[PDB]
């Protein structure tokens, strides 16, 4: 049983906590705001079965943010591409990735 | 995902096989129990902070408060089987066996 | 899915204040009180559409109106400046309260030249 | 009488006034004849690591003035 | 470039500590209306330097010891814990400048007493371990103390920052609104660096019996680094002197000064009184102490409210 | 009920110490008048930025410059 | 131990239960069951002899293992949802953690070690706080995860469970450990029930939860810890003989008693989503714990075991305990069969 | 069902109480001069 | 005293905050325009190193929307010396 | 960065004075001892008083590491729910430390 | 290999956890433990964490630790193949699994895991003029009001049950 004492009494006991694009001190954003907005926005009021199947991308963008599998995996692909081509020979890297960029501000 | 979770990962998994195989003493099961909860410390700590969750940065506090309170209950618990036998061994607590 | 569009390095080109952190601060509030439409009309832009790209523009206004700034706070109180934010640069954590004397100087001579 | 405690508490006063005295000749020498910068928030960071992309010369207290903008 | 700042940071807390030694047995002779040592040296100026080579060529006293590990392990604690409590001290720029120094410290202080407790194990004989563990229940018990205190006085502070102590103190000294706060808070750092009249070890076994004369004497010097650590954080707590940003020679003369007047006060309350007992002290601390510790803290967290004088936060 | 104070200030003075300093922290700042300018401190100090909002044609109280009339004052700050 | 003190630590538990049952954040579900855990574990500890010092480190050892199972879960569901609202987990890893720690925390099988003999280890009424309370609140957790439940997990531990229990009934001469075994029979019956009508598992939870207490109180009411000095009490007071008889022909589900009625619904449900094999198989396993439970009334209800002497001096005088609720609880535990649509409410 | 394995196993108490299953000594020598026997309690 | 002291302290925090917040519209538009050229350079890089490669497509989104995401550490120093990755990610942590 | 080169060199500072302290008399060949506490080979007794001592210290400890974010939390714009809920973290410290106080728990070690 | 600090700390913490995970003495878990939850909170402080990790080192080590240890010396008088073994087969999978993760930079155990350095998943930006976790832990007091009710009563009550159970009556 699930007693919603909560929103029975009109008081706030573990609400501020329990999803992390809620109101934050000091308005301080988190790292996946928009996405978590955009998929409670999506799941809001259809019920767990509708929302698992509807509106899926929105929640993985989600845990695309969350995680970053896929960025990473990305990365590690064209790092060992450019150590490929940097051992056999035929790339050679420019000066702005080498440190003599002058960074501009 | 990163590789600091998969060690953390590891160490709770470490820990847990720790307790869940006593050799003689009951402090050395404490001992793993309590890491274990320094193990679900790092990894929380870590996530929360990696996330920029401001307000889920209280939430070690009170994990670590209150698995410090069941240990000092454990403790108590070990003192009192001590006094009773005169050792913490596990093998003294099979009364109950019938 | 999708590429990413990113604007040419024609686009990103501009002239900088080439001026560290304690010229910028002795100056802050002078800078703030005078340059203040360009600046929150970036502002506006950057909290409304969320995307850089689309403001590139009025970061190139905000680093005109700064660099004219400077350029006029050269011209007649050259020395004065120079000796504030030069105060404000020796402190550790650059202190506003190390240095009224030149403050005072500094914002008499921009208030009677300027 | 009691003035011959004297040497062994300066021995100890010039071992205490070493330290401090070193420390901040050595933060004055190290940092350009300044204090050295404090940065305790992100905030002090970010305009340390601008004026050393700003200094020119890879170290963040060679601070320009006036003289580099048009 | 830093490593000649870590030098001349911790070669003379040694020379400190070893001329503590010959300031103490002088000052406590000149106070029982008799001499020091002067007949080593001129006025007694080489005496540590002959009890420091007699003592490392002492015979070590080679125990059975349960554990060489922690035998070994027990002075490197107290060494590396007596050095490192100095890296955040601002006099008046700290070495290490760190964000929550004063936080820091008391991790240091709490972490202090395994030393005790490994020293207290790895002695074979039962009576060294029972006086070892009534050692390490006072220190602890006193923690508890330094920790209300701290936390308490730091509400005028606004920051853990260490540096910015000098700032608040920049108008009057903090012992006039932290009188109570700070008898108090002299009273626990006598208590929690085993000192008269808390030095119960010395009254009837210590914990480091079988330890041989060389560690014995790291014990000892780890021990009087820590007292000096202690007078100096207790000076930039509440006697907070003038900085000149121009002149830093003026802070670092005026708090060495301070300093060493509050250890030579620490070398005057170890002989006047007579030792306490130890249900006596656990009774000054549990009954005495934490219930005015209490309602001070609830009183200075309710004060700077009532007064619209909360400190800025940076 | 008067008796009672006096002997336990004479037997344990350092509890009615306590309790005395603890019923002084619990009743004034309900009671001083100086817990306002408190919260109107907390809450004027600039933390994050002040964006500015999009000029639809009524907002006479909002300024159009930092130096305009209209806006929260802090004179009171100043002066107190 | 004194009134006040068993009165703050007895709210403390009911605290911790609420604490878990109202909130919508799974720390404070954590800290709901700690709270309980800490709260109840002197409640146990009563008597003061080594029997219940055993009995409470085996609890905590098995409680504390439970629980850090749990902040394992949820910590894996932040991690793979960033958020901590009590719903439905994003994880398979986090939903087998959590069923299996709920279920360590019920006692089902094979987690099912510890139910013996911690209630063979305390007395009879912390026995019955235990068996009765303990057991609101990981099935109302349950309750709250059912679309990430595992089929398979929950119905091999509700079959085992049954098994187990009833094989564990068949050997025990004491009544504490008769009344655990029975406790692991019914949750197997109750998460059995769980993934296809939640409603039926609350009814078959309230049903067991008053038969629990009212076999409970009776056996506090005679002072009766094992088999024969339960027989002894044809001797003493009949009428307590007759209605342990017939709280435990309920207990074994024979119709028309009220306990017929929670696997009959049981039944009822699972034969609708095309289960025939395990309802078969769970009647037929039910029948030893009425087995059991027949054992029990043979020695004392419908047979006169041999008495000793002092029986008279038992008899001279008159009972002074105060049987709380025991006529409400023997009637409702017996004669609720008419009342069977009542499990409308429940929905 | 008695069994082989079940053969050792007692009964518990009637009223479930286990049996519970001295003090310090000391002896201060004479390292005036006094040696003393101290039988202490804590 | 204390009083005092700290009226007179709140007030000087707010002055520098306000300063503060009247320079930084600066620093966020350089900031902006710095990792808008970080991107574009990495991005250029790619497209020359990752050609050999059959169904590879320079620039591709790995979120299926269009909106602006931050970019992570990585995706910027990531094709650059470990230098300058230890100066900007454990940069300020380290400091003193 | 510079923070663990001055914890290395403390380590390495300690580790060598005690390296010297002890392997120096050791190249003395000074004599062999044979050497054949108060109490001989009597057991520790188990003093209840010690450890309740002890897990008094960790509870308070922990109430402590309650208490330590005050400085922090008294810049927050709430500042009556603040000033609550400290007054009544601090009031019960006090109210555990009465009832150890009532109960005879600070007993023959005051 | 300096920007693998955090990952050669995680190394080291899992080595420390198999150390005294084995069970040689309780006194000796105790002392790999200390040295585990040391290094730990390094982790932290290497990931922005000061206040947590200066937690961990008050709170765990020199007020917990300490009383782990304080009981293990009133037990356990002062004076194995199985301890060696599992330090030894626990260090051999822990190396193994290095050699996996930095040989193929991917891994899949029961989740999937990257194998580079984890200086990747930081932000870019700053926090402005305060930091982040303190504001996080100083909304104790204004928001959790009922996390600090609930907590406090919890350590109450601990007290009241550690008072009561050690009294043996
Ligand atoms: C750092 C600055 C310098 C610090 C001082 C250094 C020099 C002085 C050194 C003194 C000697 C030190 C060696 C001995 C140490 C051990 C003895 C000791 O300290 O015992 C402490 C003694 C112990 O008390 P006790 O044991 O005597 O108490 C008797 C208790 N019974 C009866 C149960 C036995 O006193 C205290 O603990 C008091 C602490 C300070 C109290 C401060 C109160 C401030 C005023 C509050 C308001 C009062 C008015 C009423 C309310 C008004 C409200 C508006
Ligand atoms: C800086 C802090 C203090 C540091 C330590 C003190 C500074 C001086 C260090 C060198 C002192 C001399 C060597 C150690 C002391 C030896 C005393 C001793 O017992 O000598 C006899 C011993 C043994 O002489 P032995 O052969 O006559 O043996 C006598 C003992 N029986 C007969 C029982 C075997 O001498 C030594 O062990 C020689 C040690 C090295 C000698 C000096 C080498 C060069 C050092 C520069
Ligand atoms: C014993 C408990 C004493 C304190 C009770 C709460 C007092 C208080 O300040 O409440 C207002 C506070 C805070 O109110 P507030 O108005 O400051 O909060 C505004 C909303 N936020 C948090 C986003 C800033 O608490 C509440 O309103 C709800 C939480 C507590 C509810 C009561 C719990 C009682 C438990 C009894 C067991
Ligand atoms: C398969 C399931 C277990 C997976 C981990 C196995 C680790 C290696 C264990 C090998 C067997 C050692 C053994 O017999 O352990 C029994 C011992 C308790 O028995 P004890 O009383 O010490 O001595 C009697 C010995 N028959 O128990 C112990 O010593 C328990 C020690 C566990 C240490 C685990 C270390 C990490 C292992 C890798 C990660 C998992
Ligand atoms: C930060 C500051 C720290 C300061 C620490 C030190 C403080 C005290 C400083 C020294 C005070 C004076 C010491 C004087 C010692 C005695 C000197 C002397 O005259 O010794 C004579 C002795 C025998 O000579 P002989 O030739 O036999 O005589 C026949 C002739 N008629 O000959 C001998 O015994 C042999 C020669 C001995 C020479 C000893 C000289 C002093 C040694 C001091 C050591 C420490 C120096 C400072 C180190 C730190 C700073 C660099
Ligand atoms: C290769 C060649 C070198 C070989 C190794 C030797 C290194 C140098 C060692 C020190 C010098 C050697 C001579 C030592 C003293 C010999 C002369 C002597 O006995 O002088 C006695 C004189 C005091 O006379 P006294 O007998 O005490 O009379 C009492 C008054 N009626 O005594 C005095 O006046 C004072 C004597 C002071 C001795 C020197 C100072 C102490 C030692 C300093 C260096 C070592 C320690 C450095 C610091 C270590 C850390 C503490
Ligand atoms: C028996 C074994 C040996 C025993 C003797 C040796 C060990 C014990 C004695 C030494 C104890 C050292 C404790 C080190 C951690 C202390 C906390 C700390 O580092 O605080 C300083 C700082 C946080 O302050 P903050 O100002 O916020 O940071 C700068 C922000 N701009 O944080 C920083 O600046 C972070 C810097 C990067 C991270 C540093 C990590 C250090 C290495 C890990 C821990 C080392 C100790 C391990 C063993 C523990 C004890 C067994
Ligand atoms: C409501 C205000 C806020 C309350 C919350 C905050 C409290 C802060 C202080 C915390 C103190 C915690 C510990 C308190 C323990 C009190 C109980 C006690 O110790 O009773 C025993 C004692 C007699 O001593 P004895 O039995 O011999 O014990 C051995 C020591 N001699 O008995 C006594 O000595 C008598 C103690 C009770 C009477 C004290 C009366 C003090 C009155 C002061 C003036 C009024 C202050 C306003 C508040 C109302 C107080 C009633
Ligand atoms: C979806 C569902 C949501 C939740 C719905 C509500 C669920 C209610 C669950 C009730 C659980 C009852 C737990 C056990 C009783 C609790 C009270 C207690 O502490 O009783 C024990 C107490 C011990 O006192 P003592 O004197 O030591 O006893 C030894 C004998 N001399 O005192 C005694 O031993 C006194 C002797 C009589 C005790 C009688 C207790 C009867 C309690 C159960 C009543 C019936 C169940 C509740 C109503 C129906 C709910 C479905
Ligand atoms: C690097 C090594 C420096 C030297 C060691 C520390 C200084 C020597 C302390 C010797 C000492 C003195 C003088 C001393 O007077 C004394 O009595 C209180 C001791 O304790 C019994 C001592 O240990």
């Amino acid at each position: 049983p699930f007693f919603d004492v909560q929103k029975k009494l009109g008081v706030d006991l573990d609400h501020w906590m329990t999803i992390q694009s809620a109101e934050q001190p000091h308005r301080i954003p988190a790292r996946c705001h928009a996405f978590e907005k955009e998929w409670i926005e999506c799941a809001h009021g259809i019920g767990s079965i509708r929302a698992e199947k509807e509106c899926k991308i929105e929640f993985e963008d989600f845990r695309e943010c969350l995680l970053r599998q896929k960025t990473m995996k990305r990365l590690n692909a064209i790092k060992r591409q450019r150590d490929k081509l940097i051992k056999e020979g035929k790339y050679t890297p420019p000066p702005h990735h080498s440190g003599q960029e002058d960074l501009r501000p | 995902m990163s590789l600091v979770y998969m060690n953390i990962m590891m160490a709770f998994t470490v820990s847990l096989t720790g307790l869940l195989m006593y050799r003689s003493h009951l402090m050395s099961s404490l001992l793993c129990l309590e890491g274990m909860m320094l193990s679900l410390f790092i990894l929380a700590t870590l996530m929360i902070l990696n996330s920029h969750f401001t307000l889920a940065s209280m939430m070690p506090i009170i994990l670590l408060v209150f698995a410090a309170c069941e240990a000092a209950l454990g403790l108590s618990l070990l003192v009192m089987v001590s006094n009773t036998y005169g050792t913490d061994y596990v093998q003294n607590l099979n009364l109950l066996q019938c | 899915p999708g590429i990413v569009e990113l604007p040419s390095l024609e686009d990103l080109k501009v002239q900088e204040v080439k001026v560290s952190s304690s010229v910028l601060k002795a100056a802050a509030h002078h800078y703030g009180a005078q340059c203040d439409k360009p600046n929150k009309e970036f502002m506006l832009c950057r909290w409304e559409e969320k995307d850089p790209r689309r403001c590139l523009e009025e970061g190139k206004l905000v680093n005109q109106c700064a660099l004219e700034f400077f350029r006029q706070i050269k011209r007649h109180c050259a020395e004065p400046f120079t000796e504030y934010w030069t105060c404000i640069d020796y402190s550790g954590l650059q202190l506003f309260r190390r240095c009224r004397k030149e403050q005072a100087q500094f914002d008499k001579c921009v208030l009677d030249k300027l | 009488m009691w003035f011959e405690v004297l040497p062994g508490i300066a021995v100890m006063g010039v071992c205490l006034f070493i330290p401090g005295m070193a420390t901040a000749r050595i933060h004055r020498f190290s940092n350009g004849g300044r204090e050295k910068r404090v940065a305790h928030y992100s905030y002090q960071w970010y305009l340390m690591e601008r004026d050393r992309r700003v200094s020119g010369v890879n170290r963040y207290y060679v601070s320009k003035g006036l003289e580099n903008i048009d | 470039m830093f490593m000649i700042n870590v030098l001349t940071l911790i070669i003379p807390i040694l020379l400190a500590v070893a001329f503590l030694t010959l300031v103490e047995r002088k000052v406590l002779g000149y106070m029982q209306f008799r001499k020091g040592p002067n007949v080593v040296g001129p006025y007694g100026l080489l005496q540590p330097i002959a009890d420091a080579i007699k003592l490392f060529i002492k015979e070590p006293l080679r125990p059975a010891t349960s554990s060489i590990s922690m035998f070994i392990l027990a002075p490197i604690l107290a060494l590396t814990l007596a050095l490192t409590m100095w890296i955040p001290l601002p006099m008046p720029y700290p070495l290490i400048n760190m964000n929550l120094g004063v936080l820091f410290m008391l991790a240091m202080s709490s972490l202090a007493v395994y030393s005790i407790l490994w020293s207290g194990w790895a002695s074979n004989s039962k009576y060294a371990l029972i006086g070892a563990l009534r050692a390490v229940a006072q220190t602890i018990s006193y923690e508890v103390t330094l920790a209300i205190i701290l936390l308490s006085v730091l509400l005028m502070n606004g920051s853990f920052t260490l540096s910015t102590l000098i700032i608040t103190q920049e108008q009057v000294w903090l012992i006039f609104p932290a009188w109570p706060l700070a008898m108090m808070w002299f009273i626990s750092t006598l208590a929690e660096t085993n000192r008269a009249p808390f030095d119960l070890t010395e009254g009837e076994s210590g914990f480091n019996v079988e330890y041989a004369a060389g560690p014995f004497a790291l014990f000892f010097m780890a021990e009087y680094a820590n007292i000096i650590m202690m007078n100096i954080f207790t000076t930039t707590l509440f006697l907070g002197a003038f900085h000149n940003p121009y002149m830093p020679e003026l802070y670092t003369i005026n708090f060495t000064i301070k300093s060493l007047l509050l250890s030579i006060t620490f070398l005057w309350i170890r002989a006047s009184y007579p030792r306490f007992r130890y249900d006596q002290l656990m009774h000054l601390l549990w009954k005495n102490f934490l219930p005015l510790t209490l309602a001070l803290c609830m009183w200075h967290v309710s004060l700077p409210i009532l007064l619209s004088s909360i400190p800025p936060q940076t | 009920v008067a008796a009672f104070l006096k002997n336990v200030w004479a037997k344990e003075p350092v509890l009615v110490a306590s309790f005395a300093i603890a019923g002084l922290a619990v009743i004034l700042p309900t009671l001083s008048p100086y817990t306002k300018y408190s919260l109107m401190i907390n809450r004027a100090t600039p933390y994050n930025y002040p964006v500015p909002l999009r000029d639809d044609g009524n907002m006479p109280d909002v300024p159009s410059h930092p130096q305009d009339p209209q806006g929260p004052s802090l004179e009171w700050l100043k002066r107190l | 131990m004194n009134p006040i003190i068993l009165i703050i630590i007895l709210m403390t538990v009911m605290l911790g239960t609420i604490i878990v049952m109202i909130s919508t954040h799974w720390l404070l579900i954590w800290i709901g069951f700690e709270m309980n855990m800490l709260a109840i574990i002197p409640i146990m500890m009563k008597k003061h002899n080594p029997r219940a010092t055993e009995a409470s480190t085996k609890y905590f050892l098995t409680q504390s293992t439970a629980s850090m199972l749990l902040m394992m879960a949820i910590i894996i569901n932040l991690m793979f949802s960033g958020q901590w609202t009590v719903m439905k987990l994003f994880n398979p890893m986090a939903s087998m953690l959590m069923t299996m720690a709920l279920a360590m925390k019920l006692g089902m099988a094979p987690f099912h070690f510890w139910v013996p003999e911690v209630t063979q280890g305390i007395p009879l009424s912390s026995g019955l706080i235990l068996l009765t309370w303990q057991k609101l609140a990981p099935m109302s957790v349950l309750y709250q995860i059912l679309p990430s439940i595992n089929l398979d997990l929950i119905l091999t531990l509700s079959i085992l469970s049954i098994t187990i229990g009833g094989w564990g009934g068949l050997n025990q001469t004491q009544l504490r450990k008769i009344m655990a075994y029975s406790s692991i029979a019914h949750m197997g019956w109750m998460t059995a029930v769980l993934l296809y009508n939640p409603t039926m598992t609350l009814l078959n939870l309230i049903i067991y939860i008053i038969m629990t207490s009212t076999m409970f109180t009776l056996f506090m009411a005679n002072s009766t810890t094992t088999t024969l000095s339960l027989s002894h009490t044809w001797n003493k007071a009949p009428i307590m003989t007759i209605l342990v008889l017939i709280t435990l022909l309920s207990m074994g589900g024979l119709p028309p008693l009220s306990g017929f009625m929670p696997k009959w619904m049981i039944i009822q449900e699972m034969t609708k989503n095309d289960s025939i094999i395990l309802p078969t198989l769970m009647a037929i396993t039910a029948l030893l714990n009425l087995y059991f439970y027949m054992r029990l009334t043979y020695s004392t209800a419908l047979t006169m075991f041999p008495s000793t002497n002092n029986m008279k001096m038992k008899w001279q005088f008159p009972t002074t305990k105060r049987m709380t609720l025991l006529p409400t609880m023997t009637v409702l535990s017996t004669m609720l069969l008419p009342l069977t649509p009542i499990l409308s409410i429940l929905e | 069902y008695p069994t082989k394995e079940t053969a050792h196993w007692k009964p518990p108490p009637w009223n479930d109480v286990d049996p519970p299953k001295s003090n310090l000594t000391l002896n201060f020598g004479p390292q005036g001069v006094l040696r003393l026997v101290m039988e202490l309690s804590g | 005293s204390m009083m005092r002291w700290n009226r007179e302290r709140r007030r000087l925090q707010i002055e520098d905050f306000e300063a503060r917040i009247a320079l930084m519209p600066l620093l966020q538009a350089e900031k902006d325009r710095r990792v808008l050229q970080m991107l574009r350079e990495n991005l250029e890089e790619e497209a020359t190193i990752m050609k050999d490669v059959p169904g590879w497509k320079v620039g591709e989104s790995v979120f299926h929307t269009t909106r602006w995401v931050t970019p992570m550490m990585g995706e910027l120093y990531g094709l650059r010396t470990g230098e300058e990755i230890l100066s900007s990610t454990y940069g300020f942590i380290w400091y003193t | 960065m510079n923070l663990m080169i001055t914890l290395l060199t403390n380590f390495t500072l300690a580790t060598l004075l005690v390296t010297i302290a002890f392997w120096l008399p050791q190249l003395n060949v000074y004599s062999e001892k044979t050497s054949p506490d108060p109490m001989g080979s009597a057991r520790l007794p188990f003093s209840m008083k010690f450890f309740l001592v002890a897990i008094t210290f960790l509870l308070f400890d922990l109430e402590i590491a309650l208490l330590l974010p005050l400085p922090w939390a008294s810049q927050t714009t709430n500042l009556n729910t603040m000033l609550t809920m400290a007054l009544l973290l601090i009031f019960l410290l006090a109210v555990s430390l009465a009832y150890e106080w009532t109960q005879k728990g600070l007993e023959w070690t005051e | 290999m300096m920007t693998y600090i955090v990952f050669i700390l995680s190394i080291i913490f899992v080595m420390g956890f198999v150390g005294f995970s084995s069970k040689p003495s309780p006194i000796y878990g105790g002392l790999g433990l200390i040295v585990s939850g040391g290094v730990g909170c390094g982790i932290v402080l290497n990931f922005g964490g000061s206040f947590l990790g200066l937690m961990v080192f008050l709170i765990y080590l020199g007020g917990m630790m300490v009383v782990f240890g304080y009981t293990t010396a009133m037990a356990t008088e002062q004076y194995n193949k199985v301890v060696l073994g599992t330090f030894i087969t626990g260090l051999l999978m822990e190396f193994l699994m290095v050699y996996y993760v930095l040989k193929d930079k991917e891994v899949e155990i029961v989740f999937k895991f990257n194998g580079m350095g984890d200086w990747v998943i930081y932000d870019t930006g700053d926090s402005g003029f305060f930091s982040e976790e303190a504001m996080g832990i100083a909304a104790l007091y204004s928001y959790g009001t009922w996390l600090v009710i609930v907590t406090g009563w919890s350590l109450l009550i601990g007290v009241v049950v550690i008072m009561e159970i050690t009294r043996g009556n």
